[PDB]
């Protein structure tokens, strides 16, 4: 039912909402005085109801068909989190079977060889999960990254993942507005966060960097830096720029980093990359000049864009099979289990705003 | 195909066949009539079946120096993982001697900090392998550096997840310090060789002929040295003791030793009496300690540690009532039970 | 922007003294749509957490939830000062009239303004302004402009020192 | 000695400035026999641990581990500097050449044993140096003879203030 005025701040705070469609509403100010205010006359839902948080301010969390529905949502995301962050997250324990199963080969061609086309990383995420289950938070919003609860071993599990599908799974202001909330809240109630990533780049934009991409961004590397509990990922494919830094790399300190044969991580895109490095050259003859670009930028690709170059320093901890990927985080929570990690006290730490 | 996805996948599994395979067969071969085992082999016997997890599979050296890069192997030459030992978590490494002679470098000295911070971080205790033939010479002081991580590590952790130090192969120059910080040396005989300085500089400087097993071998460190806590027949032994030693500690310091609660027998019991009698009517007499703190660990059983050095007085762990536990003994029959520098010590 | 510069002096050590004279929140559908629900709470977050001194003095309109998000005692602020002119209220009483009254102002079509604006008039009369609030508690003192200087300078002094404690976590939940 | 010293400064805060020319482990027998892995190694120990200021000037030969025992970056020391005359390798270029080109010297009767000579002096050239370890770091300054007392002095004045954090234990297990 509508929340006006401040009020709206208490649920600000709050570490998730639920909203009911065309029956909740939420907003700063009424419809009747933006409009004696600004000149630009709205309607109660298109001003802020549930579907318009749920994806356009990014402050809702999650909508629902009716009511009974909404409160099983709240029923089922409880179930996720610790009662209070010093005990963790109830876990109804069931031993793994590794086995390779069928399900786990349908990995080995979840990617599709063409570089440009896409694939639901959604296959991907429930190819990890008990039971195919995952549950979405946020799904309405920046749907390029998707945010879910997940159990494993029965150990409650919390996802960061590219999407491919949606607006080509690169990052953008809303996506690092969306998920370093989400490896905060994880990490604050003790949730482990398993991350796959395929990155190509965080969007290009003349408003994605007024509005302010270099604060806002970071906000994902501070969430994934600042965190303790174990963390563990997979590079799909797509890795690409800072992209790689910032989804849960080994640099933030991550434990395990796994990377599949058909991901590439690099400094840029190739077609770019070469440019800036042989720049000099392709200028060089410029006739037959053209061809060359191309032919080199088959070089570049052909040995630089997998995951060794990296592998072989050991920024990636592990190459894999793609079925195998299963089978990695299983052993891999069951050692992390109990991690534990330092730093120099302070009051609070200035996570960018 | 290449481009193709099958293709990657493919190629995966021809660089896995790789690294394993980073000596030559006759590197191998070498070895292995040596009367002793390789790196992946030490380690599938370690760690419980089919627990183990690569890491740092395919690390591979960056190097200029000395032609060096002309090969660059994967795995670095050593080979670390983590994996259960009795259902409770471990973290390893093996050395690999086919490989550079199982010389340290820049690479395989990180690789093997992967493995310390994973058991520091996670609370679980590594035992590390070295057959290592000294510090990789080329690398230049990159190595000595390597070496250095490991030691700082050594510290950081000792006393609060356990080490254990498994020589199967020589160690030479600073090798030889990072088993000495760690808690326990297990080595074997004729086979593990650990030494500060080479025999060749010795006769040099000192004008002294030594032989290897008797400036290095597993038998001196062992009685002599008194730096070496086991010595053991064999391979397969040398890693069995391992198993047992481990049974008795904590993962870290921050738990109790692993226990079997069993219920104990209040009963004064038959073999109880023994003792009263054991002692003879005069003290010049010796009469045996082992027996002793035999009575009194459950199923009389006793795990010795450096039985050879300072047999003065009998150091091991015993388990009472199924939680573990641990003996110093004085020992009249060697040596008249006195203390010594060798027996404090 | 605030936020952060509160949060930050706040990680230091450093006392923050604020001045308050908000009549509300900016009206735009962009502002909601952006989702200033997020965006603003970070604010009542940052004065809510900070451990440092707070000194808070009103010098003009304070209405709505926007009173609060401005180191209101509520929040947690030490002192809280409030001149003559300062005027607290739920809404402007523009509005403020419009809900109570509303009933009133169908009853007798004829001369409708005249007892509405005569209306809007006594709760502006006997509400804008400090005193109610001070009744409460909710603002320490209504103090002259002209002591203000000496409010803050005597305040310092026994705040300088003081500490706040409460039950530990990791990291905090602020809504980003 | 050291080792014990080492620790006894640091119990009580005493900042130690460590000054190196080492060229080795004695040779010997007795030492091994004696023992000599399981006592030198404590100086390692002593080392790492220590929570004092650390200022570690090389002013001689630095070969062989000798050089990471005696209070090197890698122990963790904050600070580290070389003369130009100290000359860090793996090893002697006297035995450091026979090892890496050994092939290349068998295989002449006579132009063999000077080549051995020319050798020793290509690797003491290039590899007997400070610099090989600026490069990566492995020590922050090479500094003049002279200034080494500038920079233990401003040295330090910084340190004065340091401190660093490991998980707690009861007591280490350090050899004895």
């Amino acid at each position: 039912g509508p929340c006006a005025g401040g009020a709206v701040y208490s649920p600000a705070i709050t570490d998730f909402t639920v909203m009911v469609d065309q029956t909740s509403h939420m907003f700063i100010t009424g419809p009747d005085v933006i409009k004696t205010v600004t000149g630009e006359d709205v309607g109660f839902e298109e001003l802020g109801g549930a579907r318009t948080h749920n994806s356009t301010s990014g402050v809702a969390h999650h909508m629902a068909g009716d009511e009974k529905d909404a409160v099983e949502y709240v029923k089922q995301l409880l179930s996720y989190l610790p009662s209070n962050n010093l005990s963790e997250p109830p876990a109804f324990p069931e031993e793994a079977d590794l086995a390779v199963t069928d399900e786990d080969a349908e990995l080995d061609t979840i990617v599709p060889d063409s570089a440009n086309q896409p694939y639901d990383m959604h296959s991907v995420i429930e190819h990890v999960l008990d039971d195919a289950e995952f549950f979405e938070t946020q799904p309405l919003f920046a749907p390029n990254i998707l945010t879910g609860f997940g159990r494993v071993e029965g150990r409650p599990v919390g996802i960061v993942a590219n999407q491919p599908m949606q607006f080509a799974g690169c990052l953008d202001i809303t996506a690092s507005e969306k998920a370093a909330r989400f490896v905060r809240t994880c990490d604050a109630f003790n949730v482990p966060v398993l991350t796959f990533v395929d990155v190509p780049g965080f969007l290009p934009g003349v408003d994605q960097e007024h509005d302010g991409i270099i604060r806002r961004g970071a906000k994902l590397i501070f969430a994934y830096a600042e965190a303790t509990v174990p963390l563990i990922t997979v590079i799909t494919r797509k890795a690409f720029g800072g992209a790689y830094a910032v989804m849960g790399s080994k640099h933030l300190g991550a434990d395990l980093n796994l990377a599949w044969p058909t991901a590439q991580i690099a400094v840029m895109g190739a077609q770019g990359a070469v440019n800036i490095l042989h720049r000099r050259t392709i200028a060089d003859a410029g006739d037959d000049a053209e061809a060359t670009r191309a032919r080199l930028i088959q070089e570049y690709e052909d040995a630089l864009l997998n995951p060794y170059t990296a592998a072989e320093r050991g920024y990636v901890d592990a190459v894999i099979m793609p079925s195998d990927t299963r089978r990695h985080i299983v052993r891999g929570l069951r050692q992390l289990r109990t991690k534990r990690e330092s730093l120099p006290p302070k009051k609070h730490g200035n996570i960018p705003l | 195909d290449i481009h193709t996805t099958a293709g990657k996948l493919a190629d995966l599994r021809r660089r896995i066949e790789e690294a394993t395979h980073a000596g030559s067969a006759r590197a191998v071969e070498k070895q292995h009539a040596k009367g002793k085992l390789t790196a992946r082999e030490r380690i599938d016997l370690l760690l419980d079946e089919g627990s183990f997890v690569e890491l740092d599979e395919f690390a591979r050296h960056r190097s200029t120096n000395f032609g060096l890069d002309a090969n660059r192997p994967y795995g670095d030459g050593v080979v670390t993982g983590y994996g259960t030992v009795d259902g409770r978590p471990v973290a390893v490494f093996s050395q690999d001697f086919t490989v550079f002679g199982g010389a340290l470098g820049e690479v395989y000295g990180q690789k093997i900090v992967k493995v310390m911070d994973f058991a520091l971080k996670t609370g679980c205790p590594v035992v590390g392998i070295n057959d290592s033939g000294g510090a990789r010479i080329q690398e230049g002081v990159a190595s000595l550096g390597a070496y250095g991580e490991i030691f700082r590590r050594n510290t950081h952790a000792s006393g609060v997840i356990p080490q254990i130090s498994l020589v199967v192969g020589p160690c030479a120059g600073g090798a030889v310090y990072s088993p000495a910080i760690t808690d326990f040396t297990v080595m074997v005989d004729q086979t593990s060789h650990m030494f500060i300085t080479g025999p060749d500089v010795i006769k040099t400087v000192t004008g002294e002929d030594v032989g290897f097993e008797e400036l290095g071998g597993a038998r001196t460190h062992n009685s002599t040295s008194g730096v070496a806590h086991h010595m053991a027949g064999d391979e397969k032994d040398a890693v069995e003791y391992v198993k047992q030693l481990l049974s008795y500690l904590p993962s870290n310091n921050l738990s109790e030793p692993p226990a079997f609660p069993e219920e104990a027998d209040l009963a004064v019991t038959d073999e109880d009496a023994e003792l009263d009698t054991i002692v003879p009517d005069s003290a010049n007499q010796p009469y045996d300690m082992h027996s002793v703190i035999e009575h009194v660990l459950d199923d009389a059983e006793f795990f010795e540690t450096q039985p050879l050095f300072a047999p003065n007085i009998l150091t091991g762990f015993g388990r009472v009532e199924g939680r573990p536990v641990g003996i110093v003994a004085n020992q009249p029959m060697q040596f008249a039970g006195c203390l010594d520098i060798t027996a404090s010590e």
